[PDB]
């Protein structure tokens, strides 16, 4: 693995039929625009921050952003098990966070194995095992499915409201399957409790139990996830998920239109500010300077 | 054509102010009646009051700089000022709908003034072009001078196709001859004041610096000096002001 440069961006490579698989999902993942599979060793787009390191930034994401990256993880989980793929492998350091809060799902785990001999933990380190950290997050039945998955998008986020902390290690994620243990201190660190039952349900131990992404996502319309994120965000903030407005000037000058909309609807605020400051640093005409600070001076007393 | 633009050209901009051409509307017995302070105030005496023009620059409907009076002239039969103003902007810090509000003012009382008039002309015109010349702009009566953007209170507005046609024979495009339009001129002036005489506004006469240190021929325009990656990011390499400020700060 190893950082790159392009005539017009950014590139990270690894070096190590399947190219075919790699094109399936960048056809079927354009549709999905929060996720960001192989787009060609392979090649993709490098972006901004990880799950792990946003969580350790100056910047830190609060129990709103929290639950709105929660909410983009689990609208990437269906996405991709709608469109008939599954990633396998889900973990904070394979959800890039871009500078704007716009969730990517990442690394969509084709070349790992389905089943791990419980007797034998080569195949852990030697596939799974990068970070090191020693967090394992695999279904516990497969010592693929969406129940596979939705449990690793629990785990995830348990581990997300708990400030880096892991809700299991190998071992710990070992004692859990053979049924003589249970995280409650993990559970017990999650800042809400809605969340909290969110976890627990996602991460039944049976995978029968497990419901589909889009259920949770139902359930939670109340008070888990506003439905601010349901009926506006979810549309207007995938308008920059493309190359409609590569320039700042043009995203500075389409938010200032329709702050008339915006403000009537969003509370969400937060995400428009991480929006609007990516522009700022970047802009080149002074019109669109001038926008970007009345914009500022606009949303200021609202925060 | 030759022309410089208004970035490069770094000067201070300079209006003259002329003749306030115009015949002044007076009120009612009752109201001296009622006030007798107008009885004392300037335009209820016989000769010209000593008016002073101030001026002010304008942009988005937002005052750019403090405004500029005029010098102490003495008036006895006419207000004829033809005094050079200075301005406190300059020609690279004027944006596009520039207007210069010019408010005329007259005593009332021991410490009070009174506007007379009021105008509003755009600097840059049609074409993003200083406006230059002698220009004659409107006064509307007893407002002053008002600088939202769209001004409540225009300066300028067969008259108008002499005006037009006049600009195209000194910018060369016209038929040449010299007696008929030395003849025609002298009708196009007696035109203009019979137009100016029967319109019962006021109408206060400026020029702006057609001659200047620079050839006379030149003028002045507007103008400024500004797969492998899908999904945008405009901010990819840049610093990290939030963190520079919490590093900083303890
Ligand atoms: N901040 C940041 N880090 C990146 C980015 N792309 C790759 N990385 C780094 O690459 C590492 C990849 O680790 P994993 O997420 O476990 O992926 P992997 O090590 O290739 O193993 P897999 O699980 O098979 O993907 C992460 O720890 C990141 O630090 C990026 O776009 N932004």
């Amino acid at each position: 693995v190893a950082r790159a440069k392009h005539r017009e961006g950014l590139v990270v490579v690894k070096v190590f039929s399947y190219k075919q698989e790699l094109e399936e999902l960048k056809i079927r993942l354009n549709s999905a625009q929060n996720c960001l599979p192989f787009q060609k060793m392979l090649f993709r787009q490098y972006v901004r921050d990880n799950l792990y390191d946003r969580i350790s930034t100056r910047p830190f994401l609060n129990n709103i952003e929290k639950r709105w990256i929660a909410f983009q993880i689990l609208t990437a989980v269906d996405q991709a098990h709608k469109s008939g793929v599954r990633h396998g492998d889900i973990k904070t350091e394979n959800v890039m966070v871009t500078s704007w809060n716009w969730v990517l799902l990442t690394d969509f785990a084709s070349f790992k194995p389905t089943y791990l001999p419980e007797d034998n933990p080569a195949d852990f380190n030697y596939f799974f095992d990068t970070s090191r950290r020693r967090t394992c997050y695999i279904a516990p039945e497969r010592f693929l499915k969406r129940a596979m998955d939705i449990f690793s998008a629990g785990c995830v986020i348990a581990e997300l409201f708990t400030e880096g902390v892991p809700l299991f290690d190998l071992s710990q994620l070992l004692a859990y399957r053979n049924g003589h243990f249970f995280p409650e201190q993990v559970l017990n660190k999650i800042e809400d409790h809605s969340i909290r039952e969110l976890v627990t349900q996602m991460i039944h131990r049976e995978p029968d139990k497990r419901l589909e992404a889009e259920d949770y996502l139902k359930q939670q319309r109340g008070n888990a996830f506003p439905e601010i994120f349901y009926t506006f965000l979810q549309p207007y903030m995938a308008q920059f998920a493309k190359e409609t407005f590569l320039s700042a000037d043009e995203r500075i000058l389409v938010i200032r239109k329709d702050l008339g909309n915006i403000i009537h609807n969003l509370n969400g605020l937060v995400i428009l500010v991480s929006v609007i400051t990516s522009c700022l640093q970047t802009l080149k005409y002074c019109d669109s300077k001038l926008a970007a600070l009345e914009l500022i001076l606009h949303l200021a007393p609202r925060l | 054509f030759h022309y410089i633009y208004s970035c490069d050209l770094d000067i201070n901009v300079q209006l003259k102010i002329g003749s306030l051409e115009g015949k002044r509307e007076q009120k009612s017995y009752k109201a001296v009646l009622e006030d007798p302070m107008l009885k004392f105030s300037g335009l209820y005496q016989e000769t010209c009051s000593d008016l002073y023009v101030t001026c002010q620059v304008f942009a988005e409907g937002k005052p750019l700089a403090l405004p500029v009076r005029t010098s102490y002239k003495a008036f006895s039969t006419r207000w004829n000022w033809n005094e050079w103003l200075k301005l406190p902007v300059k020609y690279p810090d004027l944006p596009r709908n520039a207007q210069v509000a010019l408010t005329i003012w007259d005593v009332y009382g021991p410490g009070k003034a009174v506007p007379v008039g009021g105008t509003t002309v755009s600097l840059f015109g049609k074409y993003g072009m200083f406006r230059q010349g002698m220009h004659d702009l409107k006064v509307w009566p007893n407002v002053e001078a008002d600088g939202s953007e769209p001004t409540k209170t225009p300066g300028r507005t067969q008259m108008s196709r002499l005006a037009k046609l006049t600009k195209a024979h000194r910018q060369g495009h016209m038929v040449k001859v010299d007696w008929l339009d030395r003849l025609t001129f002298r009708e196009i002036e007696m035109i203009n004041e019979s137009e100016k005489r029967s319109s019962n506004f006021m109408y206060l006469m400026v020029e702006f610096r057609c001659v200047k240190c620079d050839d006379k021929e030149y003028g002045i325009v507007y103008y400024e000096k500004d797969e492998l990656v899908k999904v945008p990011d405009p901010q990819m390499s840049m610093e990290n002001l939030v963190e520079s400020k919490h590093h900083k700060l303890a």
